[PDB]
């Protein structure tokens, strides 16, 4: 007989955002690195 | 494929006139001479990706003239359906508006995504695309006992794939410099256009169909349906991406509920019978003789259905007599709705805008039909 | 009481020669700024051909109608839309008629 | 981890021929790789499948040098693989001379015919008109 | 069920506000969108070599038009016209005539390729089965003449494809 | 002699390689067509690319329906081509019209207006007998020019 | 099977000889013919008569899955054996 | 207001090319079928037109 | 605050009392026994009944409305060039226009 | 380098987590040749007894009444409140 | 019972049958049908503007959006053309129809300064049957060519056409149009005997 069992478990994104921040948020962070390239490269 | 004769001020659009009709394949007229059942892959046609989105407007417009409600089991693979050519409306939808600005990585980052959906249709029904399958009579053949497992498979790895486009295109500087405020339109003069697919319900307006009118069993399966704040087309793309990641929530639902029993309509005035049985029987085969050659021979007085489709509204229009011949339906597809916009959403915007309105609208030039 | 559509009776007359005067004018711009194609003054011939078929007046809303359908088939042209030579050639030159006769008609294969 | 990638390489070219194998299947074929064969096949055709590797894995369906008069070897397209293209090329599990063969009829054309194209003995169209006859006689 | 899309700016002060100033001073998001593209780079390409290897199908798939044949010879096409009417092309033009020997089958049977859009309602209204969509795509020609096929002349040309025919038709009866 | 013609085999060599087109939408084929771009059926790995290009492009591949309003439109583009041009009809419609064959809007498959080389017979043409609108071609190019 | 024409082309399932006067004979000049090697006509005598005990017998090809509607044939008369509307074949007793 | 009422023999003004003073109409009830005794043909008027040339092609 | 359409995003009180005050006297200069002058006043009577009774009150604007308050006085912005089309051209007072041939049944 | 388990560290680290469903994702769970045959289950009819087209109608209620030549065409279409599983 | 449909909401839908009934012109209502939860009314050509104002804005039917302006052809009639203006309300979600009647040759009064999307619709119904309206801004051809005759679906004329052959023929540039051979369309004569249904048939 042609049935359909249900496998559900993940089912997927319901309203699911995966948009996580990653490598280190700026802010105030990567500007220290930034000026901070600056100041190693002048010297 | 598109004429649009351009009045170029000095560099912003004042006038602009789509002069489109240029594929009037004229399925109106030719219609007329068919029946019901050989009219169907007619309306596959009209809209270059929609299959079950689209015979399904048309399918629930000839069970409207014959007072029939199609089996439990057939509504719930014409829901599993609906909502994987949902899924497949707005793949072009994206793809091609990106295709046409100038995006080279997403188009193909979701073209093998689409030709394994395809998979789905080519093992459920004989054609590639265009699968003569929503009937008159529910739903024509049963899925296969493999089909199912893969429905879950493929919404499983669905999930890091819609994934891909909200981490690529909605973050980006240059998107949002393009397609935010072009052709702001939220005001109640859109609902005098009436635009009703993604403008409407993606601006403003909290109207939709699927909520308000049930076709086949709803309700009983959750809905999230996005609305924006202005008329824009960046509005009108993110609320294409939420609907594309609130209709799995529909599929999964769909393969928990599954009633197990018939595919077809249980009377065989209408539906055509199975053939072990047919092949036995003298009442199935006079059935099977009689429901093709002639139509079905349908109630007289006219119909009128509008599925929601992602693009519009299929708007079909059946009028009929007590013959097996339609005389004159038409189905008023978005095409109509979306370009009578085009004189309002041009104005005070420059060449490249009118590339984005276009795309985010979806005008696919199949709708131009009626 | 009914509707008259544009004018009444002979007020349609002069919306003809209305439309004909504007016609007249427009035939130099079909071929400087279109395309040579034959000749201006068989073009002219072209017009008046158009209208001795149209010798058949009854009604002001046959004629009215057909002034509208003249105000686009003819302004076409004015507001030059794609027809590249291919469209918007009415005359036939690429097939050969068979002339009305008894003995023509009957040799070659008709009715 | 690079060492060993680099012996499966290695090991692949070594099971395909060799020096002359390799370069052959190269030189003909899109890409190379090793897997196992059915063999069995009107017209030498190798169709080594079964290989786990990748989406659709029913690899390699190598065409055979001349299958009727054509001498494909440098130019080969899908004209080949005679009955057996439903199950070890596209669609079923079993293999066509393995597992499951197809029923005997004894009306099927024993040799496969290539692609109609240009060449001659090429599809032409006819009518099953008898006419309606004319009666002149002296 | 009312989702919303706009955020109504998320910038207050000082630490929600020079983040977002930071991706249009300096980059992030392009670097973001590089992320992407790179491990998409790094993950094996989904391709198939076409005349080696071969895409996925289905065991009732419709392409190709072939009549079938009963096992002991013997043309299963009976004339019935029935597969004419039901075709929306109106592609297949059919002529009958008793064969002088009693039984009633085909003269003329010319399904031409320049109309039909591949329905199968052919496949589906014959009641005695005898076309049976075969699933092949080698057919691209040269001509008009080479592509519409004639009287049952190359459709009986159809029987070097009728071992697969007889295969995939072992799904059809009881349906899948 | 010997030389001159290996030396033609080199030119017909060339256009058998690569093959750049301006494929024609217009058409529920358009699909089918962009579904060469599609990785699982690839197109690319010939020498066949979607940059288009509509001046100078070689094989223009009209896809689907020809009404009467783009019937000139598909003429001039025709003539605007480089010398060496094939055209493939992909689609029922580009055939013959599959559907529309008996309405009034429709030409009658591409023929009547520009001339075909190959024909794609397939509604919805798969990938794989679109496959056969490359592959077939390259095999077709056999020419023999001689003199 | 089917007898050779003394013009050239080969007579398909119906005698059709095409006419020395007849223009249309330029679309088999270079490209061959498609006739095909099994006919028919000659594969329905091939086939053996089946004998029956009862009375009346039902045809089939081979039940739901070989194409057949079942049609039960009177077999009274002995001259002449009693065949089906769709098969050649044909019944004795 | 303005009503202009004109009492005229009607006139084919959307017509195609020379065919139509040439071929002849013929509206009449089509009869009931000799096999089939049914009258749902009937009762129901129909406006055939004379047919033309017609060839093997 | 922010409406759903490009209406303004303010709710003006007492201005929707304004615009339903000033359609009753238009009502009443040509219509009088016809039933367009009576169909109308009993549902925007009993509409400035219910706004009257609460002030600024959310339920209040959901009251046979469903949207923002100022989406309501939209809904009732355009009725008085109803009104005035009505006062125009009425239909609403006379009846003698041609009834059609006896031919509607398909 | 061709090696997996080194490139499998690398798809991860650029953006968002990988390694589980591949972009070809078709090596398990995939069945060919659909399954053994199955029987195809029958409807309310087909069982015989009380199976007459008088009870099932179909097409029999269809006749349009004409129609007379404060009321509304439905309760208001009452606003539906912001979604549980995700605000904005 | 399994297989028909249900209906609940027909009195409901059938007191407006009553309403715009009683606001009672002879210049409007005529006559009005309801049936399967869906209301067609038609109404004289004269008054079409005031009745579209009507049912806009209203406080009772507030419609404000027009989905379909289809137009029903049919030789039966001394009025040749029903056109049916269908109307969908958002606020109170239901659906009408605007059903209207036109002859050969009379313009109607067009729905332009009601509905901004009814001027693409009502330039397609004088493209495909030839219905001119008045009061219309740009009346210009959509779907038909830039030279054709006739109207597209009248079903006056043949489903082939007149200038259906296209050829690229001795002319270099100039395509072929006045040729009017075809492929024969197999007209069948299927009608079948015996009426099928009940309260339809009318008396002589
Ligand atoms: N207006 C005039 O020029 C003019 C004036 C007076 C008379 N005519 C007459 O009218 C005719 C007009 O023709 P044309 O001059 O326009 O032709 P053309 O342009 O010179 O072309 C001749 C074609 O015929 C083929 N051909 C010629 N001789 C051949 C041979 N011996 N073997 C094989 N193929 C051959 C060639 O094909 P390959 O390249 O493949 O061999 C070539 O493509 C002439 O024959 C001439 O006698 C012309
Ligand atoms: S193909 Fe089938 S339906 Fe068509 S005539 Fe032959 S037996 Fe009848
Ligand atoms: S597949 Fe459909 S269109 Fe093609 S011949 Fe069969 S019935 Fe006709
Ligand atoms: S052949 Fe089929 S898919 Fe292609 S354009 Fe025509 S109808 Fe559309
Ligand atoms: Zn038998």
């Amino acid at each position: 007989v042609k049935q359909d069992m249900p496998p559900v478990g993940g089912y997927g994104p319901i309203d699911y955002k995966r948009n996580l921040p990653r490598r280190g948020l700026s802010g105030y962070s990567m500007f220290a690195v930034g000026i901070g390239a600056l100041l190693f490269g002048y010297w | 494929v598109l004429r649009l004769v351009m009045e170029l001020s000095g560099e912003m659009v004042r006038k602009c006139d789509p002069h489109i009709g240029l594929l009037h394949r004229g399925t109106e007229k030719l219609i007329e001479y068919k029946t019901y059942l050989q009219a169907l892959p007619y309306f596959d046609r009209l809209d270059y990706v929609s299959m079950m989105c689209n015979e399904q407007a048309y399918s629930l417009a000839v069970e409207k003239l014959l007072n029939i409600r199609p089996p439990p089991r057939a509504q719930w693979i014409r829901v599993l359906f609906g909502e994987i050519t949902r899924l497949l409306n707005h793949i072009m939808a994206v793809t091609t508006h990106a295709l046409d600005i100038g995006a080279m990585t997403p188009f193909f980052w979701m073209f093998e995504e689409r030709e394994k959906m395809f998979e789905f249709y080519e093992r459920v029904s004989g054609a590639r695309m265009h699968a003569a399958y929503v009937r008159p009579g529910g739903v024509h053949q049963d899925l296969p006992l493999g089909l199912m497992d893969d429905i879950y498979e493929f919404s499983k790895n669905f999930s890091l794939r819609i994934d891909e486009l909200e981490e690529m295109l909605t973050n980006n500087r240059i998107w949002r410099n393009r397609t935010v405020d072009i052709g702001i339109v939220t005001a109640e003069d859109a609902l005098n256009y009436g635009f009703s697919g993604v403008m409407l319900r993606g601006s403003g307006i909290q109207w939709d169909l699927r909520k308000t009118q049930p076709y086949d069993v709803y309700d009983q399966v959750e809905f999230d349906v996005p609305i924006g704040s202005r008329g824009d087309c960046y509005d009108r793309y993110l609320c294409r991406v939420e609907e594309m990641r609130q209709s799995i929530r529909i599929i999964s639902q769909c393969l928990n509920k599954m009633p197990p029993g018939e595919i077809k309509v249980d009377d065989a005035k209408v539906s055509p019978p199975k053939r072990a049985e047919m092949k036995t029987s003298m009442e199935s085969l006079i059935h099977h003789f009689k429901l093709y050659t002639e139509g079905y021979q349908v109630p007289p007085g006219a119909t009128y259905t509008a599925i929601e489709a992602p693009k519009g509204e299929f708007g079909v229009y059946l009028v009929s007599d007590g013959s097996s011949r339609p005389y004159r339906c038409k189905i008023k597809a978005p095409g109509f709705a979306h370009l009578a916009g085009l004189d309002k959403m041009s104005k005070g915007h420059m060449l490249a805008d009118v590339v984005a309105i276009i795309g985010t609208q979806d005008i696919v030039f199949g709708e131009v039909d009626r | 009481v009914k509707p008259i559509f544009s004018r009444d009776m002979n007020e349609a007359k002069r919306r003809v020669r209305e439309l004909y005067r504007a016609w007249y004018r427009e035939v130099p711009n079909t071929v400087h700024l279109f395309q040579l194609d034959i000749s201006v003054k068989q073009g002219r011939d072209k017009v008046r051909e158009m209208f001795k078929k149209n010798a058949h007046i009854t009604d002001p809303r046959v004629v009215d109608l057909l002034v509208i359908k003249g105000k686009m088939e003819l302004e076409e042209t004015i507001k030059v839309w794609k027809q590249r030579t291919h469209v918007m050639r009415f005359f036939h030159e690429t097939e050969a008629p068979r002339p009305k006769d008894f003995l023509s008609k009957f040799y070659v294969g008709h009715d | 981890e690079l060492l060993q990638v680099l012996k499966r390489g290695l090991q692949q070219v070594s099971g395909h021929g060799g020096l002359r194998g390799y370069l052959r299947v190269l030189f003909r074929a899109n890409d190379v790789r090793v897997g196992t064969l059915v063999g069995e096949d009107k017209y030498g055709n190798k169709y080594y499948e079964d290989n786990k590797q990748f989406f659709g894995r029913h690899r390699w369906v190598i065409y055979t040098t001349e299958m009727n008069g054509k001498n494909t070897f440098w130019d080969v397209d899908g004209s080949m693989v005679p009955p057996e293209w439903h199950r070890w090329l596209h669609c079923m599990t079993d293999d066509p001379p393995t597992v499951k063969p197809p029923t005997a009829r004894k009306f099927i054309w024993t040799n496969h015919k290539f692609n109609l194209s240009g060449t001659p003995q090429q599809y032409v169209p006819y009518s099953t008109t008898r006419k309606k006859i004319q009666e002149w006689v002296p | 069920t009312y989702k919303y899309v706009n955020l109504r700016e998320p910038s207050m002060d000082m630490k929600s506000v020079t983040d977002r100033a930071a991706q249009t001073l300096l980059w992030t998001e392009l670097i973001r969108g590089l992320g992407m593209t790179l491990s998409y780079l790094f993950r094996e390409p989904a391709t198939i070599n076409y005349p080696f290897e071969k895409g996925p199908l289905s065991p009732r798939f419709r392409g190709e038009h072939a009549l079938r044949r009963y096992p002991s010879g013997e043309e299963r096409c009976i004339a019935c016209k029935l597969c004419e009417a039901v075709c929306p092309a109106q592609a297949i033009t059919i002529e009958a005539e008793p064969r002088a020997d009693g039984s009633r089958r085909t003269t003329r049977y010319d399904i031409d390729m320049t109309k039909c859009i591949y329905c199968g309602f052919c496949q589906e209204a014959c009641p005695v089965d005898a076309i049976v969509e075969g699933p092949n795509f080698e057919f691209s020609t040269e001509t008009h003449e080479e592509l519409l096929y004639n009287k049952e002349k190359l459709l009986n040309n159809g029987d070097k494809w009728e071992a697969e025919i007889a295969a995939n038709i072992q799904a059809d009866y009881l349906y899948r | 002699e010997y030389v001159v013609a290996k030396l033609d085999d080199l030119i017909n060599w060339a256009r058998r390689s690569s093959l750049w087109p301006m494929t024609f939408g217009l058409a529920c084929c358009a699909v089918e067509m962009m579904h060469m771009a599609a990785p699982r059926y690839d197109m690319d790995r010939f020498g066949v690319v979607f940059r288009a290009s509509p001046r100078q492009s070689d094989v223009m591949i009209v896809a689907g329906t020809l009404t009467n309003k783009m019937a000139p439109a598909l003429r001039k583009v025709y003539d605007q081509m480089p010398e060496p041009r094939y055209v493939v009809s992909m689609g029922s419609c580009a055939n013959g019209g599959g559907y529309y064959h008996y309405s009034y809007s429709v030409v009658r498959g591409c023929d009547r207006i520009v001339p075909v080389d190959i024909y794609v017979p397939g509604c919805p043409p798969t990938a794989e007998a679109l496959l056969y609108g490359i592959l077939q071609l390259q095999k077709k190019i056999k020419r023999e020019k001689r003199l | 099977g089917v007898r050779t024409s003394p013009t050239g082309e080969k007579v398909t399932h119906t005698g059709q000889v095409y006419d020395d006067g007849d223009y249309r004979k330029v679309r088999f000049v270079g490209r061959q013919k498609e006739v095909n090697e099994n006919f028919a006509i000659d594969l329905i005598a091939e086939q053996p008569v089946s004998q029956v005990g009862s009375r009346v017998i039902s045809c089939d090809g081979g039940g739901g899955a070989l194409g057949h509607p079942r049609v039960y044939i009177n077999l009274d008369k002995e001259t002449k054996t009693g065949t089906c509307g769709y098969c050649g074949l044909q019944f004795r007793q | 207001i303005t009503v202009d009422e004109k009492l005229d023999i009607t006139t084919i003004t959307g017509v195609p090319e020379e065919h139509i003073k040439t071929r002849k109409a013929r509206i009449f009830v089509p009869a009931r079928n000799n096999m089939q005794s049914g009258v749902n043909n009937t009762k129901k008027w129909k406006m055939e037109f004379d047919t033309r040339e017609r060839w093997e092609n | 605050t922010g409406l759903v359409g490009l209406a303004v995003c303010e709710t003006p009180h007492e201005r929707l009392k304004i615009l339903y005050t000033k359609i009753l006297d238009v009502l009443g200069h040509i219509p009088k026994n016809a039933a367009y002058r009576k169909y109308t006043e009993q549902i925007t009577n009993e509409k400035l009944s219910m706004v009257k009774a609460e002030p600024d009150v959310k339920k209040l604007e959901e009251r046979l409305q469903g949207g923002q308050i100022e989406e309501v006085i939209l809904q009732a912005e355009n009725e008085l060039s109803l009104a005035r089309k009505m006062i125009q051209w009425k239909p609403w007072e006379p009846l003698v226009e041609e009834p059609p041939a006896s031919q509607w049944k398909w | 380098a061709s090696a997996t388990r080194f490139i499998q560290w690398l798809r991860n680290w650029a953006s968002g987590r990988d390694l589980q469903a591949k972009l070809q994702l078709r090596y398990q769970e995939i069945s060919k040749r659909t399954q053994p045959p199955p029987k195809l289950p029958v409807g309310p009819s087909h069982k015989l007894s009380n199976n007459y087209y008088c009870t099932r109608d179909g097409r029999r209620e269809a006749m349009p009444p004409s129609i007379v030549m404060a009321v509304s065409p439905a309760p208001p279409i009452k606003r539906w409140e912001l979604s549980q599983d995700e605000p904005y | 019972t399994v297989r028909p449909r249900n209906d609940v909401a027909h009195k409901q839908l059938s007191a407006f049958g009553e309403y715009v009934a009683e606001i009672l012109p002879k210049y409007v209502q005529q006559v009005q049908v309801s049936c399967f939860n869906e209301l067609e009314i038609c109404i004289h050509p004269d008054g079409v503007i005031p009745v579209l104002t009507f049912l806009r804005d209203h406080s009772n039917a507030q419609f404000k959006s027009l989905a379909d302006l289809t137009a029903v052809d049919i030789p039966t009639r001394q009025n040749r053309f029903e056109i049916v203006y269908n109307l969908l309300s958002l606020r109170f979600n239901s659906r009408i129809r605007v059903k209207t009647y036109t002859d050969e040759l009379t313009p109607i009064e067009s729905s332009v300064p009601v509905y901004k999307a009814a001027n693409w619709y009502e330039r397609e119904i004088w493209d495909m049957f030839g219905v001119f309206f008045a009061n219309h801004p740009d009346l210009r051809r959509i779907l038909t060519d830039y030279g054709f005759e006739g109207h597209p679906f009248r079903k006056d004329f043949p489903l082939s056409g007149y200038v259906e052959l296209r050829y690229d023929d001795e002319v270099k540039r100039v395509v072929a149009e006045p040729v009017e051979l075809a492929q024969e369309f197999r007209k069948f004569d299927l009608n079948s005997p015996w009426e099928a249904f009940p309260a339809y048939r009318q008396p002589p």
